[PDB]
């Protein structure tokens, strides 16, 4: 590999991402709803809750009488979470399919460089050094028709991909937008029931 | 010179793509590993033209030692900008987190800044309300369409001649589908722009005399003395599109 | 005022605050226009467009003048200089390369389309939604409380313009969850309690109007022992 | 090869485009805010565990 094929570094490093998550979190615990639509107002946690619970219609005396049990439920399905993703061998498979094309692809493209495509011989030099320049244009021009229409095909398969790519990367950023910032009422949207966090 | 323990019966040595790196000695008793030679590309880091004329120059996944003094970055080797201390808004993008910028004036290379640092204050029994309010106006720009092209494959691929048009024949039915497609394209653009601007069933007509409360709607309502019956954000929209 | 009540605002702020709320609008519109004058960049996608479709029609001429592996790129001098028999091959090359060429520019041209599409359709979601109607969604219509917006045309694409509501000028306060009065537990309907460091008070989440505490603005709902927090004032009967 | 016409220039483009829209997705996903919040230095959210 590495015959005129580099792979570029994203833009932004994996510290800044966390960064921005941790500022996010900090964010939707210490102001709820308001640092999205505006200056963050504070608020404590437990009025807060007390408002998504009124927001899907219950009122504010079923969570201010049962604070500790939601505490305690709350604090167990968040610590499930963690030998959830561990015992599940194929959690993460779709960021998984993502490399595994990635590589497939270029081992692909690599690769066809083995092929005569019809010719003496597949590498450049013997054909020079062994015939005449007469036969040697038909096969010079014989091997760049053979790797021209693989370039071809290896960029093709890579716009298809980016466009769906990107299309998942809006519903990333919509689903960030809408569950995160607020509440939601969309059915399904954002979790299984009746939203309250994320 | 080789590492690895070479079989006493073999000559040669490929790799998973399947390339020469390894040659027996014709001479001697002994193996050397071939890699190819160093390369890379490069990229040109310029301000504007009519703003300055010195550039900065970056080899692409390599290191300095292979090649306003030198820099090396996890994209690779920098020329031509001095690193600072400091940390702004990105200017121009050129790898893991860094940037370059136009500011005597140089060109200097720094890590982008994320934002101004914040801390909300939290206590357990402290809220914070508004006492005043802001009413905003903001836009939001959206294609809708896109040029409809036809072509012909007879008057293209060949000119007047007769000879191409009959040898064109040997290659079946190849310019059928292109006019297909292109027709299909054509005819989704007015799908498009039908459904996306089509939404009314009637015509409304805006009263002739306009005080709405004290509003004023002036700027976004059609202009009679115009010919074209435009309003002047459309006008300017218009005329700022080439 | 429907508006404004429709995200948490009672009548009374507007209908007070119509001639400031009407000036801000009208000095907001007013100062629309040289956004869009200056930084020329803002519409870029409307550009684009029309740029990408004429660089690759000029690509496909430029196409034509290209040997493409034979003696000459005009078919008469080919047909005139070979004999016929032999001049088959070099119109067999041109024809190829030509037929690529179309090929290649249909794929894009295809490829194109349906980004296109997506584009239209969320500008026909936005339209059917913002428009004609009030969107809850958050940062959909806007950066902040939507309350309406308004449709332009423009060469190839749309633009909207959305009016929305942001607060400011915030203040502190100190709130308690519910009240406790002769041995019953209050809450507050809608709204909080707040307390100016003597008083007590309740009002709105998103602008600050004091009203007395009353037994219309709060329900009992039950006892003065499990909530934490809760501290004791007089309520007006 | 220079002689088959500028079918590689338009290769070029292709994958530089590509490689802007792909860093442009992560911007759009994740820098929404362009404040940097932090918690307290003291963690009591009420018995929430975070
Ligand atoms: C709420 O904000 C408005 C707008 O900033 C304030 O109205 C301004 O008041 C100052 C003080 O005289 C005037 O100079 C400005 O001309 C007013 N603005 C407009 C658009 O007329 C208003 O006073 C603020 N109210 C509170 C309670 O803070
Ligand atoms: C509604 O806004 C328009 C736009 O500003 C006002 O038109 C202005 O009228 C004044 C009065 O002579 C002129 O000096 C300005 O040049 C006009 N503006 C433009 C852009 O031409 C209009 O007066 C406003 N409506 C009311 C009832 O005042
Ligand atoms: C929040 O949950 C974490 C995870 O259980 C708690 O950390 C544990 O604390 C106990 C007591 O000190 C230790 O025995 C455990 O080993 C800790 N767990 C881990 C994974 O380190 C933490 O104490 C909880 N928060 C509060 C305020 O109790
Ligand atoms: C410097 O260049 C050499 C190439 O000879 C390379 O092996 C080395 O890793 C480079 N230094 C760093 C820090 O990467
Ligand atoms: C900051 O400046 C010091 C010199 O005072 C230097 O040693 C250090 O490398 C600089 N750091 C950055 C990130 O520029
Ligand atoms: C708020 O009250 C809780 C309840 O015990 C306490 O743990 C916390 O320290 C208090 N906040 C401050 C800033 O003291
Ligand atoms: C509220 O209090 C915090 C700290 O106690 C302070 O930083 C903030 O400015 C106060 N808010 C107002 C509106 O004064
Ligand atoms: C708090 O509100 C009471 C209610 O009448 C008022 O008498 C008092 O002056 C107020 N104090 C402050 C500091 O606003
Ligand atoms: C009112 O609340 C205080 C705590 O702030 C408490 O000490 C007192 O006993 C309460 N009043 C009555 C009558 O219980």
């Amino acid at each position: 590999k590495f015959n005129g094929l580099t792979v570029l570094p994203p833009l932004l490093t994996d510290e800044m991402i966390a960064q921005y998550t941790s500022a996010l979190l900090a964010g939707t615990i210490t102001s709820g709803w308001t640092f999205g639509a505006g200056p963050a107002l504070q608020i404590p946690f437990p009025m807060q809750m007390a408002y998504r619970f009124n927001g899907i219609g219950v009122t504010q005396n079923v969570l201010y009488e049962n604070q500790k049990l939601i505490a305690n439920q709350f604090n167990s399905a968040i610590g499930k979470i963690q030998d959830s993703l561990s015992s599940t061998p194929s959690a993460l498979g779709k960021l998984q399919d993502v490399v595994n094309h990635n590589a497939q692809a270029l081992n692909t493209l690599v690769k066809q460089l083995s092929s005569k495509f019809g010719a003496i011989s597949s590498v450049l030099n013997d054909i020079l050094s062994r015939l005449d320049p007469p036969e040697a244009e038909v096969q010079i021009d014989r091997l760049i028709t053979g790797r021209l229409q693989s370039l071809q095909t290896y960029v093709t398969q890579q716009l298809i991909r980016a466009a769906e790519i990107r299309a998942s990367a809006n519903l990333a950023a919509t689903k960030m937008s809408e569950c995160v910032l607020g509440q939601s009422k969309r059915v399904d949207f954002c979790g299984k029931g009746y939203h309250l966090m994320s | 010179e080789s590492n690895k323990k070479f079989l006493p019966f073999q000559q040669f040595g490929r790799d998973i793509a399947d390339t020469t790196d390894a040659v027996r000695d014709p001479q001697t008793l002994e193996i050397l590993d071939i890699t190819p030679c160093s390369f890379g590309g490069v990229s040109v880091i310029t301000p504007g033209t009519n703003t300055s004329n010195q550039v900065a120059v970056l080899y692409q996944g390599v290191n300095c030692t292979e090649v306003s003094n030198v820099f090396q970055t996890r994209a690779g080797c920098l020329i031509g900008a001095e690193y600072v201390n400091n940390s702004y808004e990105c200017d121009i993008p050129i790898g893991a987190g860094i940037c370059a910028s136009y500011q005597s004036q140089s060109i200097i290379a720094y890590t982008m800044s994320l934002g101004a640092e914040n801390s909300v204050a939290y206590s357990n029994n402290s809220i914070a309300i508004p006492t005043n309010f802001t009413i905003s106006v903001t836009t939001e720009i959206l294609p809708v369409s896109m040029t409809k092209t036809s072509v012909d494959c007879t008057m293209y691929i060949c000119g007047d001649s007769t000879e191409c048009s009959n040898l064109l024949l040997q290659y079946g039915s190849f310019c059928t589908q292109l006019k297909r497609a292109l027709t299909g394209i054509a005819v989704e653009q007015d799908k498009n722009t039908q459904e996306v601007f089509a939404q009314v069933k009637q015509i409304y007509k805006t009263p002739p005399i306009k005080y709405f409360g004290g509003f004023n709607f002036s700027q976004i309502l059609p202009d009679p003395s115009k010919p074209s019956k435009r309003s002047p954000i459309e006008d300017l929209l218009f005329n700022k599109v080439t | 005022a429907y508006r404004f009540n429709g995200i948490g605002v009672t009548q009374n702020v507007l209908y007070e605050n119509q001639k400031l709320i009407a000036n801000q609008f009208n000095s907001a519109i007013g100062k629309i226009q040289d956004s869009l004058s200056s930084t020329p960049s803002a519409l870029g996608k409307l550009q684009d467009v029309v740029n990408h479709n004429a660089q690759a029609l000029n690509t496909l001429v430029k196409q034509l003048s290209s040997k493409f592996g034979a003696i000459s790129s005009v078919l008469n001098d080919i047909l005139s200089r070979l004999d016929p028999p032999e001049a088959e091959v070099q119109i067999d090359r041109l024809i190829t390369g030509r037929l690529q060429s179309l090929q290649t520019y249909v794929t894009q041209q295809l490829i194109r389309a349906a980004e296109i599409r997506a584009s239209a359709n969320l500008a026909a979601t936005k339209m059917s939604e913002c428009v004609l109607g009030q969107s809850k969604r958050v940062d959909f219509c806007g950066k902040g409380y939507h309350l309406m917006s308004f449709p332009q045309s423009a060469p190839h694409g749309v633009v909207f313009l959305h009016v929305t509501y942001v607060p400011a000028q915030e203040k502190n306060f100190t709130t308690a969850p519910a009240i406790c009065h002769d041995g019953k537990a209050h809450f507050p309907r809608e709204g909080v309690f707040v307390s100016n460091g003597t008083h007590w008070f309740v009002t709105q989440r998103n602008f600050y109007e004091p009203q007395i505490i009353t037994t219309d603005n709060t329900f009992v709902s039950g006892n003065c022992d499990v909530v934490i927090g809760i501290v004791n004032n007089t309520v007006y009967d």
